[PDB]
């Protein structure tokens, strides 16, 4: 089992982990993972960390012909409704030679005592999708088992993890609550037709 | 492990969830109605019933 | 673009207008040929008179079946949830509308015919109360039209 | 029993999984869970609103249809004996399809406000798309239900007339003014699921 | 600013209000209408004197229509947390308070014009225990009066 | 500091000891106005001796309105979530104990009132019985009050 | 690309075609069939036409099987979920259609064929009650066959 | 520190205590009070010795009233989680036992006074019969104390 | 490459090929049987004409193991998605078209045999009506066949 | 360290120690009591030794308290969460069980003793009959006992 | 590799297979022992032939103990999930057939024991059902053996 | 290593054990005893005779308990989670299958013993058929003993 890249500060401050990270240029594939996860020489140059802010920054010097850069932006805010602090991922940012790219990942959230969990980040339709490009981009990514923890962290371990996975995605509970309404209709259908009935006798 | 790392939890989590639960209730469902509408059957057997 | 699960609420929109039809225009011939079969004995010329409460349960399952005709051609793969729950609503509206007055037809059918047997006076006031509620099955055809066309 | 058995069965389930989901998300301190936010956010407005629409023509049509069968159905047997009830005691079944028509009505006005957005992140549907898609579907159970509980309450106090005035043919004049009554309970579904729906807008 | 899905319980609130005013006004008059009804023929003088039962009742779904008139007229996407569930509370109090009314109105008024067919002098008790149920109605819009209001 | 969601638990304390204690008072008097109705055809002098389980009946929402406003102008728009969950505790202790008392008036004050047209000498003890069915209302009202105040 | 798991509604759109086809044609068949022996032992002789309403609910059966076939004859590896749905409604379209359409099937055949044995000529007005009973699974079919050909 | 649902449960325990202790109190007071009733018709002198099997459905009330005081005297915004839910435990362990001697009580109160009007030797057996109900909310309370006080 | 899990929805198909099957030859076999045997009684010569119902509700029990067997010689670790949602598809349209026919062949076989008892002519039309009930299983068996071998 | 929550388990435990066995207790006096009450009139000597039964289900309550507050008196806020489930199953276990006991105790004590009105010879017999169903109090709590002191 | 919180379904195989049994065998014992019961008064002497529908019932147990003891010696630590739902398959399989078996015997026992003592001739007939209805068991057990060792 | 939740299941095996072998014992012993209770009247020597259905129900309770102090004994705060599904499974198949066999002990003790006292001719016949009823707890215990140590 690899090693979380930690970032530190005084004390550990982010945590951030995949079973496997890779990217791609031109949809041609890359490991990230024996360059990142328990790496000394892993070049963490310009990261960052504020009690309500944190940006993961990881350099790699072979990649596609170039220096490559990724950048992790997460932020933890007051929810005022649930007086919890919740953190959310809000954006990645790939900077190339010369030029950057953009993914928004839709779904990274949960309060800032745990760490999140899922089983992709990636902006594959086949992984769940959660790299969002609102334009045409030349790279992809995939961080699988991706866990991070980017506020209240407690030495080298995560805290406890919010997974993505929950019990009904928004598909499920407007499937349901269509069938589940439309099903109170199907079993009144049925409470009338299986009270019908049939005389048993007749007239003279 | 080591570093609390979480239960890996897959995606399509909900789905597969929600297939199984709504699957084992139906067929738990089809079975106790099913088992219900034969236990508690009138036999019918009126010709002896009585005797 | 639309969600993955998009078509769905339209294509529950095309069932439940023809099974909730069906179960509507089910029971109101159940009770309604219960009740011509019952009648006969007493008076086996009464009959064809008689059919009207059948035949106006029959028509239920028609405008369940042009509803869901009309979801059926206006399903796509490319649906948006919009035009999906659209034929949903229309899918419901004449789905339990039918369902209601397929009620309303059988319970009144099976009343009205033995009425009409020994009472002969009571025929036009079936006729009369059927198509008070034959009407609730077109009040949810017209919405599900409204909806379905929006 | 029967069929009450399995609705019990299936209701008493459900809330005992209900309580056990309930403590178990609170002591094991998991209410970042069950996050009612996410539920009325990620389930769609439109679906929401349609569902208001289907509920406001067919409950008050369920409800119309009760109306119908439960006068109807005492119309024709007291007829029997006294055929003259056909005429008056279709003023009961007039009222029952009123109930229908408040339910036509307001399904279609909560229809001509309801309009796509092309959105789909709860940021940009904003609180106006919610505010819509929760108004028209609370409109909707309100004409729907209000419509419901009047259409069976016209057809009880329906099948009375009709069977009072079996009996004695001055009764039916007098025995209406609780139809009017009656009535007033779709309408107050109306005038209230109007007043919801006022101020809706989606796009 | 208030969260985006603020509005759904106030919503509700009217749309409960009314729903359970409705239920409660409903049975009492049906309850109510059935025994005016079946009583008067064999009392037909007394159908004049035996509405109360019934307006009271009706009172029931005047008290519904207020809250949710107040409700509908204050809810805005803009509206507070807070308020929202304010509305909620109000809407129930009233609505099941307005369900409790109608039943005690149902049950006492059809038993309250049965028992007065047979015994005019029943007439002023009946009256004094249906005040004593519709009552009930006006505790759950005092209520639901304060907290639509604080 | 608070969730704003947290008046959410208040504000069903103040709408649960209101609508419980409002299905007691009904329960109570449908089924002690029942009793009274069916009595007073035989006996037409005891409807004002048997309108006091009615009376009691009725004193059962008043002990839910007591807590349901106390709770209600104890609201406010960030309440701490201890005084919030005193709050649902309270009105449901009222609310349901409340509730307990009108099914022991309902039940009681049905059967003490036939029962006092057989035999007259009941009536003294009746009024203990109903004390010990609505003395309930009471400590409900005494728990509610203790923790709304806490 | 198309989800993982997709093949399950088309799958229950298969499955409920032919379950609840048989489930109606079943029902069908049981209630004319007691019919049929109830009526022969005092009128053997017409079993030869007493059959035809087993025969229409054996017909119900067959719009099953045909949709389930053309349904399974369009599953694949990886099938769309737009397709899928179209085959889930397409499946419960004229399933459960087939389903209301065994009861009326059923409840007119008992009444109809217990009616003939004492009045012959119901026997060609309970042809034609049955015919607006079959029809509810054809129009089953029709939406069915729309939908799974879309 | 604790957590923000830590005194919800220990309220929810007060609550419970009350609200089914008056559960149990109401039903031991509704069917004693029938008995009651139903007796007096022929043996007027034997009331104020039936109330006995009233008497002890109040003192179960009594039992839910004494350990919702001191949970809801006992509760604070600070609460350690591990209090509250011994607190839960009480008002349960009360509650619930109140909930069924209360039962015992109704039934032995039902029983028991009738069977006392056709022979008035029983009375010191139901006394007994009596205190092996009542001590059931007894020990619900000695738990409750515990609990509480742990 | 395929999922863990993936094997459940195919083992499910093999359970439900199976238990809804032997439900409905339990029905068949058990009320068909107590027919039987109630005839017997009057009718000694006619048992072993009678067991044909049971011999049909028995093929429904076979149809049930013929699905089952080939589902259960089908699974493996790898199973793709598609074809265990193929597997429980079969496993419900034979399991439960089984049980409608078992229910059908139940319902049919009980009454066609006591009216085979009063009227020896019945059997033939006992044996065309059971055609229909059996020939559900074999409808089901088809579509079950099909798809576990798309 | 161990969970915050691990205690609930516990409390659990101790709750469903003296609630089921109070409900167990309760029924077991409710019939008792209802038996000796209608058995007094034809047997007015038999009240006192038909106590037993009482006397009896008293004993379950017993074995409910026994265990409620040996975990009671066990319960910390360190509590490891197996110790809890240890006092939840020994609760579960000896209420369940006392719940068992007193059906058994309750059906036992009424039929025994209104057959021994009829046969004093029974008492004996019903005295064993009843010692076979307390024992399943005593291995509830035996059971209970063990699992709070491993 | 594998998974815990995964040898659950194989156990849940083993104890269904023993507990669906227990329950099928539990029916067909209770209902043909009531049978031979009130059998035996009118025709002493026929016990032992009528006996076997007992022992039919009995064998239903045991087809659940092959299957459950050859599940339980099948499980181990860290079983692969495959495995695990194959022995849950194979548990139910038997165990919920074994339950239809349980009904088609418990049913046809009763009746068949009944009727055999009205008219001896029906033994041999009684005899034939049951093995048509114990067949029922033994497809359970041949899928189960199946799944099993797939 | 184990996660904090394994033993749970574990124990919650060991209160099935004895939880349902005491409701299978409760319902045998309450079934027989009414019986015997009841029989008495007329044959008082075989009250005594009787006792057996009683005695095993109360065998039921024995093997709950032998295997609820044999899972309660083998359980630890360390134990893994494949024994902790082990001991779930042999408490639920030891508990179930004794309840089952409660149920077929408490009907064929109550059908035996009334049989036996209007013919005494069958009590050797109730012995064998009560073997076939208690052998399920037996078989329940076999596969539990099983599945708790392997």
């Amino acid at each position: 089992i690899h090693p979380p890249v930690s970032y530190n500060d005084t004390a550990p401050r982010i945590l951030f982990w995949a079973q496997n990270f890779s990217v791609a240029y031109k949809d041609e594939w890359k490991d990230l993972t024996s360059l990142t996860f328990g790496v000394e020489n892993l070049n963490l140059t310009g990261s960052f960390w504020n009690d309500s802010f944190a940006m993961l920054s990881l350099t790699y010097e072979p990649l596609f012909g170039a220096t490559v850069t990724f950048k992790f932006i997460l932020a933890s805010r007051f929810y005022p409704v649930s007086a919890r602090y919740w953190f959310t991922m809000e954006r990645l940012e790939i900077h190339s030679n010369g030029s950057v790219a953009h993914f928004n990942v839709s779904q990274v959230t949960g309060p800032s005592i745990y760490s999140f969990h899922c089983e992709y980040v990636s902006s594959l339709s086949k992984k769940g999708s959660l790299l969002v490009t609102n334009v045409p981009s030349l790279w992809q990514m995939t961080l699988h088992n991706f866990q991070i923890q980017a506020f209240n962290v407690t030495g080298e371990q995560f805290s406890y993890a919010s997974d993505c996975a929950g019990f009904f995605s928004p598909g499920i509970w407007m499937g349901l609550l269509t069938t589940l309404f439309m099903l109170f209709i199907f079993t009144y259908g049925l409470h009338m037709i299986l009270s019908l009935k049939t005389m048993d006798r007749f007239d003279d | 492990s080591p570093y609390n790392l979480a239960y890996k939890y897959n995606l399509e989590y909900s789905v597969v969830f929600n297939l199984v639960l709504w699957i084992m209730t139906g067929l738990a469902l089809a079975v106790i109605i099913t088992s219900y509408n034969i236990w508690n059957m009138d036999p019918g057997y009126d010709s002896i019933i009585y005797r | 673009n639309n969600p993955e699960y998009s078509s769905f609420f339209g294509v529950m929109g095309a069932s439940s207008a023809m099974v909730f039809s069906a179960m509507g225009a089910a029971y109101g011939t159940a009770k309604s040929g219960t009740g011509i079969a019952a009648m006969s004995v007493m008076r086996p010329e009464l009959i064809m008179k008689s059919i009207i409460p059948v035949v106006m349960a029959g028509i239920i399952a028609i405008y369940g079946l042009v509803v869901a005709v009309l979801i059926a051609n206006s399903l796509t793969d490319g649906i948006t949830l919009y035009r999906s729950f659209l034929q949903l609503g229309a899918g419901l509206s004449v789905g339990l509308s039918g369902l209601a007055a397929g009620f309303a037809i059988g319970i009144v059918g099976d009343a009205g015919v033995r009425g009409t047997a020994q009472q002969p006076r009571l025929f036009v006031g079936m006729i009369l109360i059927l198509i008070f509620a034959e009407v609730l099955g077109l009040y949810g055809l017209i919405v599900a039209l409204i909806l379905s066309t929006k | 029993t029967g069929l009450e058995l399995l609705y019990l069965g299936i209701f008493v389930a459900f809330w005992a999984c209900m309580i056990v989901v309930g403590i178990c998300y609170t002591i094991f301190d998991l209410g970042f869970r069950f996050d009612v936010a996410w539920f009325l956010t990620e389930t769609s407005p439109f679906m929401w609103s349609n569902l208001g629409i289907g509920l406001a023509i067919s409950l008050s049509v369920v409800g119309a249809a009760w109306g119908i069968y439960i006068t109807g159905s005492s119309i024709i047997g007291g007829g029997v004996k006294a055929p003259r009830i056909k005429t008056k005691n279709l003023v009961s079944i007039i009222f029952c399809e009123a109930v229908a028509i408040y339910g036509i009505i307001m399904a279609i006005v909560i229809s001509n406000m309801a309009e796509p957005f092309s959105a789909t992140d709860p940021k940009a549907i904003g609180h106006r798309n919610y505010h819509a898609g929760y108004s028209m579907f609370g409109a909707g159970l309100t004409v729907g239900l209000s419509n419901l509980f009047c259409g069976v309450c016209v057809g009880i106090v329906g099948s009375g007339a009709a069977l009072a005035d079996a009996q004695n043919p001055s009764l039916f004049v007098k025995i209406l003014i609780v139809e009017i009554f009656g009535s007033a309970i779709g309408l107050f579904g109306v005038i209230v699921a109007i007043l919801q729906t006022s101020r809706v807008k989606m796009g």
